[PDB]
């Protein structure tokens, strides 16, 4: 009594959606994405110290960081079409690897695996178009 | 264009006894070098494909930039964010794709 403290960490897979945003394709065509992620804590004590007081949200904004990131970088290599037709999910799943593993049992600093958090999937909820050329289409 | 960075603090003393107000120093100096870096390449390739050289050159300008500082601050990842054209060229991006719509 007095002396500890206890704090509580769910270890349940949270999951963390983004809002509509726009993304510039090969061909300069703008897309409205939205996209969601699942997340689950690795090593809880790692977790803890690199947010500060373990807090979701903290946690939730590196990862939009990162996930912003890689995301464009990916779109930007790709069609349209391409993003449309693909049905594997080829560039989320490559996307996931990023985020889990980074560029430099070494661990990269910049990978999420630095962080307490392991990301799980990763998937595209919907795919707009601006309103101008939804109308032209 | 926007531009996110994360970093940590190693050796306090450095931090503490270096420069005044360490953050701020390193805001200023991640602000210079994503100028510098945008300033060499054209617009099509930062919008499109230089994306991942852009972050590359950024985080290596930043980490030299900060060098003669000696600040306690050690480098996480430099991660692009956006880099949309102004509004005002926005709406002829647009007219330019449904100009394509048009034409078929």
């Amino acid at each position: 009594p007095f002396i500890e403290t206890v704090k509580m960490l769910d270890a349940r897979i949270q999951t963390m959606d983004n809002q509509a945003d726009r993304f510039v394709t090969k061909e300069k065509k703008d897309l409205i994405v939205d996209s969601y992620i699942k997340w689950r804590i690795s090593d809880f004590s790692r977790y803890y110290l690199a947010t500060g007081g373990g807090d979701i949200s903290q946690a939730e904004v590196l990862l939009k960081r990162k996930f912003s990131d890689r995301l464009r970088s990916e779109i930007g290599r790709l069609d349209v079409k391409d993003i449309v037709t693909d049905s594997r999910g080829r560039l989320t799943l490559e996307v996931r690897d990023a985020l889990n593993s980074g560029s430099a049992p070494v661990i990269n600093p910049n990978s999420m695996a630095a962080l307490g958090i392991e990301v799980v999937d990763v998937r595209i909820k919907q795919i707009n178009l601006p309103t101008e050329v939804s109308e032209a289409i | 264009v926007e531009m996110n960075v994360q970093y940590r603090v190693t050796n306090p003393e450095k931090y503490l006894y270096s420069v005044t107000s360490p953050d701020d120093s390193l805001r200023q100096a991640t602000d210079s070098a994503l100028r510098g870096v945008i300033g060499k390449y054209t617009m099509d390739r930062i919008l499109t494909e230089g994306r991942t050289v852009i972050r590359s050159d950024t985080q290596r300008e930043l980490e030299e930039t900060i060098r003669p500082y000696d600040m306690g601050i050690t480098l996480l990842d430099v991660n692009f964010q956006a880099a949309r054209p102004p509004e005002e060229v926005k709406a002829a991006f647009d007219d330019a794709i449904a100009a394509r719509e048009n034409e078929q």
